[PDB]
């Protein structure tokens, strides 16, 4: 488990029946260039191994904190970077660090479900569903 | 005095992304900001207090929490703010901001750091 395909994520996003937060763990500038509609930037720069959810939170701008604090309200938290899938969450990896902060380490907020990794990441999403992306 | 002169040496600032505020900057960021204040010639009498007031733990009631900041955002446009040289940060000095209440600014002033969107007038 711990995974979601682009197809399954698209279906979730188009059927506004299930609550979702998409967390983009790519670099700040990469996010700004192009990101999934309504996704949260939790930038690579604000993430390192062993950090807690609240350590991440402290590094976020006000608008991003609002979404971060509400992470326990939603059914699913989806994680992505450029290229990774759920197989690629080794120690030291940005998505592994983010996931552990969200689901393993000490946090005031418990997620309803295990975070899911977008298979193929943003590279695969851009090519599959560019209309659900910030630049046209 | 030395304070007014320093304030007048600084360029007027425009905050275009209030949602980009960094309310809990880490020590590394605070040291970098402090450095820029010192290098701009911030008087020793106020520099330490301004940097203390760069974090929400020392901000007045009208700025103290995320919830309050989201609610009060529209009022923040009225701040008279100066650019911290070379940074995405502003100083809001009490001497320029008497029109804002004591729950919006305290002496000698405060510092707000942003992710982006700080411009000159």
């Amino acid at each position: 488990s711990g995974a979601i395909t682009a197809k399954e994520l698209y279906t979730m996003m188009t059927d506004k029946n299930i609550s979702l937060i998409i967390m983009d763990a790519r670099r700040m500038q990469d996010y700004q260039d192009s990101c999934i509609l309504h996704s949260l930037s939790v930038p690579e720069e604000a993430i390192s191994p062993g950090v807690t959810a609240s350590w991440i939170e402290a590094h976020l701008p006000d608008d991003s904190k609002d979404t971060w604090k509400k992470r326990g309200n939603v059914e699913y938290v989806v994680l992505l970077d450029w290229f990774s899938s759920a197989k690629d969450l080794q120690i030291g990896t940005t998505l592994r660090s983010l996931k552990d902060a969200l689901f393993k380490w000490e946090s005031k907020t418990v997620l309803r479900n295990e975070p899911l990794v977008l298979e193929g990441g943003y590279e695969n999403w851009l090519l599959c569903y560019p209309q659900y992306t910030t630049n046209a | 005095n030395e304070i007014l002169e320093w304030v007048n040496s600084l360029q007027p600032a425009r905050v275009t992304r209030w949602g980009g505020m960094i309310s809990t900057p880490d020590a590394v960021l605070q040291a970098v900001i402090k450095r820029s204040l010192v290098e701009s010639g911030c008087p020793a009498s106020i520099v330490n207090e301004l940097i203390e007031n760069a974090h929400e733990r020392s901000w007045p009631q009208g700025l103290a929490t995320l919830e309050t900041r989201q609610m009060n955002r529209r009022y923040y446009e009225n701040y008279v703010a100066k650019r911290i040289p070379g940074k995405q940060a502003v100083v809001v000095m009490a001497c320029e901001n008497q029109h804002m209440g004591d729950d919006m600014v305290q002496e000698p002033g405060l510092v707000m750091i942003f992710a982006h969107g700080v411009e000159e007038i």
